[PDB]
RNA sequence: CCCCAUGAAAAGGGAGUCUGGAACGAUCCCGGGAGACCGUACCUAGAACCGACACUGGUGCCCCGGUGAGAAGCCCAAG
RNA sequence: CAAAGCCACGAUAGGUCGCAGUGACCAGAGGGACCUGACUGUUUAAUAAAAACAUAGGUCCCCGCUAGCCCGAAAGGGUGUG
């Protein structure tokens, strides 16, 4: 139950007028979605720990917009 | 001793000499077979190389392309 | 006495097994029955095997790994089958090749995956023809005899010059055997006691008998030079 | 090449694959295109020379033709359905 | 070929580089184009596609962009050359 | 930058492209309902754990103004 | 950049006291010669830390894979995703 790297330490006092100090533990940042062989996550695509339920806010508006840019694609159509 | 001077006075003069001649061959300026010497070639692992300009990866020897 | 180390190594305990879950996969030919075409999609490092492997995609969508051949690039197109031409990386049949052609990863039958000339830098040449079979000279200088329709790859396994750089210290050899099954470090048998080795015991460390032993010695005794025809440097 | 009335395909953008007709030339980098009756109806806009891929099909119209003039000319060669044949 | 290229650059007008000469090819304002054999594949088949739409001579150079750049005297590589004015040389018949 | 080291796997997430079906209909706003079961006191150690003991041993991990290079030696806050 | 306020480091000139200025604290005695193991590492938990073990380098032997070497009473198995 001591330290574990799978959690980042934060301490807060700048934007702060009350008077105490403590420590908050949050999980490390995510990344643009995963498996791998073609290996390029994208531009304009969104990854968040929770989901704001967004639909077009988390993907571009081209033909294959969320899948990948025009790189690993045209041998699929 | 050249590049082998990072060992100090260990391992023997002739053993350090053989190690040094192999490394000096690896770090020569190599020419890409595909584009040309434009972007320099680097080693990923033993037998795996690529050129940093054309992004082409190929298979070669252990310490030279 | 007590069981030797080689006798303990045969029970296959975790100290003597291979940590194979760390490799990409078995590097064998697949069972296919046509004249296909493939594309190399990656060149990878196989942890304890000494040769890099390529990943191949067939036109019907089949994935497999084979040992890489020197001079093959990613995105290159290769052909598989009896009608394949003589080019690096192509999987051909040994019945169709002329004399003195350098190949590697040679099968013995049709559909075993490849047996000979797989380690880094090794290759075989075509050295003749028997009535039903072709004669292939291996890197040990011996001659082996394989089927007419055994598949092989054209070229030399990548990773040569592997052994021209000295390991230079005991720790460079400590990793090398972390991903292999070889036991390291190695204790001399003369340094043991008489209960643990036929060479052990005595005031002065020495092999007490001649080292050469027969082919019929029971297990627990085959140490030293095994059924040697000759000894000495010359 | 890039000339008046050539049928083209837009390589990128929102539609990115739908077809259009070149009506006139603006400058050395931009041309004006239109697709009258596409599935979404790509509208009269300029486009960069690098963003369209030419086809072998042409239409006989004059420089700076209106939206109706090209619409009739498509029917003249019966290309109204033949846009999505290639 | 080198004999005409020496005269072409002495008196004619020339364009060095892919981007500038690729736009002129689409609008049909280049007399001819020479391509080195080491050019990127995506750009090479773009040259070949747009050339059939305008009947422009295309010459395939055997060497790379480095000994094509050295022929022009330019200190770095040139992979595509666009010929916009022959000048007085006799290169355009190839 | 380095390796004769190339440095886990899955459930669970999101997206894309197609096929079939109905004309009603949300990944957006507003209001309402629901979310089993089990742990949770205290010590965590020169007196709460193991060593016959309120045993100078072992089992712990994580954190903390002056002089000074310093988490050292010396002096002192909060406790 | 230059000015202003804070801050750090490196130097200069003069004056001065003590037995003593890294004033306490912290904090290497040095040199010449021979044997031995090359080196970093390991070991007799509770009388032996070494010149013993290992090591990198060297060299020899078996074996073309339905092999060589080893485990099992058998079915079979480890090296071997080689």
């Amino acid at each position: 139950s001591p330290q574990q790297r799978s959690g980042s330490f934060r301490k807060v006092f700048v934007k702060l007028p009350s008077g105490k100090s403590t420590i908050h533990y949050e999980r490390r940042k995510d990344n643009i979605a995963r498996c791998g062989m073609c290996k390029k996550p994208l531009n304009g695509v969104k990854n968040n720990y929770t989901y704001k339920y967004s639909k077009t806010e988390k993907r571009p508006e081209r033909v294959y917009g969320g899948y990948l840019c025009h790189k690993c694609l045209e041998s699929l159509i | 001793t050249g590049i082998a001077g990072r060992f100090g006075a260990r391992y023997g003069s002739s053993t350090r000499k053989k190690w040094k001649e192999v490394m000096e061959r690896r770090y020569m300026p190599h020419q890409c077979p595909y584009c040309k010497t434009t972007g320099k070639v680097v080693r990923i692992a033993s037998g795996i190389w690529y050129c940093r300009k054309c992004e082409t990866k190929w298979a070669g020897l252990a310490y030279t392309p | 006495g007590k069981k030797l180390l080689q006798q303990r190594a045969g029970r296959g305990g975790i100290n003597f097994r291979s940590p194979s879950w760390r490799r990409v996969g078995p590097a064998r030919y697949p069972n296919i029955e046509g004249d296909h075409k493939g594309k190399i999609i990656d060149i990878l490092h196989n942890p304890g095997v000494t040769a890099p492997v390529v990943k191949v995609k067939l036109d019907n969508g089949l994935q497999f790994y084979i040992p890489a051949v020197q001079g093959v690039a990613v995105g290159q197109e290769i052909s598989i089958g009896k009608n394949a031409t003589i080019s690096n990386g192509n999987i051909v049949e040994v019945g169709q090749l002329p004399e003195g052609t350098v190949i590697c990863n040679v099968e013995k039958l049709k559909g075993d995956g490849g047996k000979f000339a797989r380690a880094a830098g090794s290759y075989a040449v075509i050295s003749g023809k028997a009535g039903n079979k072709v004669l292939i000279k291996l890197s040990s200088e011996k001659i082996v005899e394989v089927s007419q329709n055994a598949r092989a790859t054209v070229g030399i396994i990548a990773g040569g010059g592997f052994v021209e750089k000295p390991l230079l210290k005991a720790g460079n050899n400590y990793w090398k055997y972390r991903v292999r099954a070889v036991k390291w470090p190695v204790v001399r048998g003369v340094a043991m006691n008489a209960v643990s080795h036929p060479h052990g015991g005595g005031l002065h460390q020495s092999v007490s008998r001649p080292s050469t032993v027969s082919r019929n010695a029971p297990p627990g005794r085959k140490v030293g030079h095994i059924a040697s025809r000759r000894t000495g440097r010359r | 090449a890039i000339e008046i009335g050539r049928i083209c395909v837009k390589t990128r953008g929102r539609e990115a694959g739908k077809k259009c007709v070149i009506v006139d030339i603006i400058d050395s980098n931009f041309v004006l295109v239109t697709g009258p009756k596409e599935i979404n109806g790509v509208k009269r806009r300029r486009v960069n020379i690098l963003h369209i891929e030419p086809t072998d099909k042409k239409v006989e119209i004059n420089k700076g033709a209106t939206d109706q003039e090209v619409k009739q000319a498509i029917e003249q060669s019966g290309l109204t359905d033949f846009i999505k044949e290639a | 070929f080198e004999g005409e290229l020496k005269t072409l650059l002495r008196s004619g007008k020339v364009i060095l580089g892919t981007r500038k000469t690729l736009k002129l090819l689409k609008t049909g304002k280049v007399k001819g184009v020479v391509v080195s054999s080491t050019l990127r594949q995506d750009l090479k088949d773009d040259i070949m596609t747009f050339s059939k739409f305008s009947d422009i001579p295309i010459y395939l150079y055997k060497g790379s962009g480095y000994e094509l750049g050295t022929l022009c005297g330019k200190p770095f590589m040139v992979s595509v050359i666009g010929i916009v004015d022959e000048g007085e040389s006799k290169i355009l018949e190839f």
